[PDB]
RNA sequence: CCGGGCACUCUAACGGGACUGCCCGCGAAAGCGGGAGGAAGGAGGGGACGACGUCUGGUCAGCAUGGCCCUUACGGCCUGGGCGACACACGUGCUACAAUGCCCACUACAAAGCGAUGCCACCCGGCAACGGGGAGCUAAUCGCAAAAAGGUGGGCCCAGUUCGGAUUGGGGUCUGCAACCCGACCCCAUGAAGCCGGAAUCGCUAGUAAUCGCGGAUCAGCCAUGCCGCGGUGAAUACG
């Protein structure tokens, strides 16, 4: 991105819950390019959002994401002397794409065999609050906290 | 019911050819179907581009088979006298049979 | 897997028919 | 319970179970279960002690397998060495019978690589 | 493999046959490492080509489908050390 | 008796015919939903349906061939755009906002020599 | 390549599966296209010079 | 399929079409942003295309060609061998280590190319490779053809396994004068390493990367996982 500011995909949103995030989480889910695949996992962990759990399973979904959203995170900066670990905040877009992402890798981490029901449960786990995702935000916020003393060398 | 097959390496005399046999018939005979395109057929050679070895860097050509084909249904003796002796193709080729 | 020539799978990446893989349609 | 030589598969499928004897899998296996017409979605955990003599007896039957077999495959090296013929040779030193390529990787019959200098 | 077929060169197939009834026998140097061997090849002596010389090799009974070239090895080899 | 549009996304190519009824649609001889049974984005062919309004105003004749079932699907997404834009071409009015009556010049890149997939590039080695 | 060489290609007898294009104008037999019965480098050459007849460079 | 029309799809030639030509903003202009166009914008995407020169770059083994050199041989024909060797070391790749996965069944949707010294429908024999028969096509007119993933249904239940198919034993098929060295393919058996790979390191910015199949050139056959292409599905991410 050197002449750009580099300008960001725009995805088409849902068929069924009608939604842009809906399919910007479908396609984290899909390895080798099939969308079936994907969407027919995904929207079979909301059957499982159901006869498990009362609540309507996309609100789940909006919330598990919010709760998995890093507030801030430390990236790095070259300055005379050596290269530093800096906390900032993450951008709106950019919390974004790594819940979704922490989301999907946490799931496929959880031991339970069937596809569908470890996004089920991570993505329950993860909304109220104990999710192996969440760990991750707030391990980053909490490399935030520690480098707090450099954080006058921020961009 | 007598049917002309055409067929060349340019397009550009195959048309030209395919346009003098329509009035070769049309004003000198009976009903001649207008000049319908069949698909061509390509030949391709992708070749590397240096005596030696450079295996990436090649060139590649086609040689093209342009096939054009016109129908004619009622024979008239001036319209066959003017396919026999009237032709005026040179790296066109030409058939035509009775069936 | 694609070779494993007892399947169908491996006998079409091979590109071969037999009993893995008659020849039917 | 056990047939030929002991050899005692158990639990999981039958016709599945039956590959875990030395001689026999895949055809051989849904192939003695229809002549001896048994069901192969059973599990060999349970059936009739005569569905299980059936079985048995015609597969340590039919065909040579795990002591009986090995032996005769031993053999049959042991011939193909010492006849002096070049198939013989490669079993004698350990290399590739069938064509292929030892300038690398043989590793499957030439053991774990055994470095040295340059 | 073949099976309407079972080839072998006419050169020592002739000399064997030859030197079945004779009621001698003799070592016989072919160049044919292509034929296959047997059944009155056997009790024969026959010097096959590596490429490089004729090599004798005493024909026996379990020796039989095999092609001759197996008894006459073309390479050298002795390990590295 | 009936209005017409065409599509093609990708080698593949949708004649779609459409006349007013209870809203069955019909592909290639087939009800829609069995020849793209179990497909996901089956129901995206139709938007501009639902987005001018016209729910159970018109069923559909479409046959379609070339490309793949995906492609299709967006081919005959600019079928109906187009047929619908036909009775009342005032429904330009919202379609085009929504996109719906532009084609998708997106194919296939070729293939380079001295490359792999046409971009993908053979592995650098140095020594 | 070599005179006997670009001869005993065409003496064709003996077993017909030892015989094996070779180009009619180098000798060349390795990548010698049967249409043509030239050889990569000649077909390159000749194909540039407009004596290859309906013969062009394609692009797409 | 027949009548019938070519309207549409398409086929393949010829033109059209976007030029920052219009509007507002900036601006001295060139341009830059934004707008509405329209199928398409700011060179629409992709080719072909590679300056004076550089590397005393590459190639006397395609060819040509100065000089040197051999002349019953440094030339020429053959049979066989070798280029395929294996303690090891590197590059590029294919197949994987599995459950977004494997198997079986049923069921769909492509493009580009090849073929009447060939491609081979359909019937029969064979578990099969294949072999008998045998029609059609000088080929948008018949054939290669099944596209595969996908879809539906059923099975496997986390196991070095219905993962993975290396190795080896036996049995055959086809080409070819001939498959020991050195072939490809089918079947039965055998089932190895392998549970995501140290330091290190490659590709890719969109119809791309991944992933899935298909054709062709060479060619008797084939060690093709290679190469040159074709379309199916189809992401992520660029603060800077
Ligand atoms: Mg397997
Ligand atoms: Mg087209
Ligand atoms: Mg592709
Ligand atoms: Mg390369
Ligand atoms: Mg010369
Ligand atoms: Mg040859
Ligand atoms: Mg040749
Ligand atoms: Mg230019
Ligand atoms: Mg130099
Ligand atoms: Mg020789
Ligand atoms: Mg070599
Ligand atoms: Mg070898
Ligand atoms: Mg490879
Ligand atoms: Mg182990
Ligand atoms: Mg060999
Ligand atoms: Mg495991
Ligand atoms: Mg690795
Ligand atoms: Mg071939
Ligand atoms: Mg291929
Ligand atoms: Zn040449």
């Amino acid at each position: 991105a050197r002449r750009r500011r580099a300008e960001v995909r725009q995805l088409q949103p849902d068929l069924v819950y009608g939604d842009v995030l809906v399919t910007a989480f479908i396609n984290k889910i899909m390895r080798d390019g099939k969308k079936n695949l994907a969407a027919r996992i995904f929207y079979d962990a909301c059957k499982i959002i159901q006869e498990k759990t009362g609540q309507e399973p996309l609100k789940v979904f909006k919330q598990a994401v919010e709760n998995v959203k890093p507030r801030m995170e430390v990236r790095s900066r070259r300055v005379g002397g050596a290269n530093y670990q800096v906390p900032m905040e993450v951008s709106p877009r950019r919390q974004q794409s790594l819940a979704l992402r922490w989301l999907v890798q946490a799931a496929n981490q959880r031991p339970e065999r069937r596809a569908a029901v470890r996004i089920a449960h991570e993505l329950m786990d993860a909304a109220e609050g104990k999710g192996g995702a969440v760990k991750k935000k707030e391990d980053v916020e909490r490399m935030a906290e520690a480098n707090r003393a450099y954080a006058h060398y921020r961009w | 019911k007598i049917r002309i097959k055409l067929r060349g390496f340019d397009h550009k005399t195959l048309d030209a050819s395919a346009q003098k046999i329509v009035e070769a018939a049309r004003r000198s005979g009976a009903q001649v179907s207008g000049p319908i395109p069949l698909p061509t057929r390509v030949r391709r050679f992708t070749v590397i581009r240096g005596p030696f070895k450079h295996k990436d860097s090649r060139e590649h050509f086609e040689l093209r088979t342009h096939n054009r084909l016109v129908d004619i249904i009622n024979p008239n003796r001036k319209t066959i006298e003017q396919l026999m002796t009237l032709d005026l193709p040179t790296g066109v080729e030409i058939e035509i049979k009775t069936v | 897997g694609k070779g494993d020539r007892r399947t169908r799978r491996g006998k079409i990446w091979r590109g071969t028919y037999g009993k893995y893989r008659p020849r039917k349609k | 319970a056990r047939i030929a030589g002991v050899e005692i598969p158990r639990n999981k499928r039958v016709d599945v179970a039956l590959t875990y004897i030395y001689g026999i899998g895949k055809a051989r296996a849904k192939e003695a279960l229809e002549k001896t017409g048994i069901n192969p979605a059973t599990r060999v955990k349970d059936l009739t002690e005569a569905e299980v003599v059936r079985l048995r007896e015609y597969v340590e039957n039919t065909w040579k397998l795990e002591g009986e077999l090995r032996a005769e495959v031993a053999a049959n090296i042991k011939r193909l060495m010492d006849i002096g013929c070049y198939r013989g040779l490669r079993h004698r030193r350990g290399l590739p019978v069938r064509g292929q390529r030892t300038r690398t990787n043989a590793r499957t019959r030439k053991g774990p690589r055994k470095t040295v200098a340059a | 493999s073949l099976k309407k077929g079972v080839f072998v060169d006419d050169h020592l197939l002739e000399k064997v046959l030859e030197l079945n009834a004779k009621g001698e026998k003799r070592l016989i140097k072919t160049w044919s490492r292509r034929s296959t061997i047997v059944p009155e090849m056997v009790g024969h002596t026959i010097a096959v080509y590596n490429g490089k010389q004729h090599v004798p090799v005493y024909i026996t009974e379990n020796m039989v489908g095999h092609k001759l070239g197996e008894f006459a090895p073309t390479r050298t080899y002795r390990g590295h050390g | 008796e009936q209005y017409y549009g065409t599509g093609r996304r990708k080698e593949a190519v949708a004649r779609v015919f459409l006349r007013p009824g209870n809203g069955k649609v019909t592909v290639n001889g087939q009800d829609f939903n069995e020849y793209f049974q179990g497909l996901v984005r089956a129901v995206a062919a139709l938007e501009p349906l639902r987005a001018v309004d016209a729910l159970g105003h018109f069923d559909a004749y479409i046959t379609v061939r070339g490309g793949g079932k995906s492609g299709q699907i967006d081919a005959i997404k600019l079928g109906i755009a187009r047929a619908l834009v036909q009775y009342n071409p005032d429904y330009r009015a919202k379609l085009k906002p929504l996109g719906f009556l532009t084609r998708d010049a997106r194919v296939v890149e070729r293939k380079k020599y001295g490359k792999h997939k046409a971009r993908r590039a053979p592995q650098y080695s140095k020594r | 390549a070599r005179k006997a060489l670009i001869e005993k290609a065409k003496r064709t007898p003996k077993f017909k599966v030892r015989a094996y294009t070779r180009c009619v104008r180098c000798g060349r037999a390795r990548s010698v296209y049967r249409f043509f019965g030239l050889c990569r480098i000649c077909l390159r050459e000749l194909a540039h010079k407009g004596q290859l007849p309906g013969v062009r460079k394609a692009s797409w």
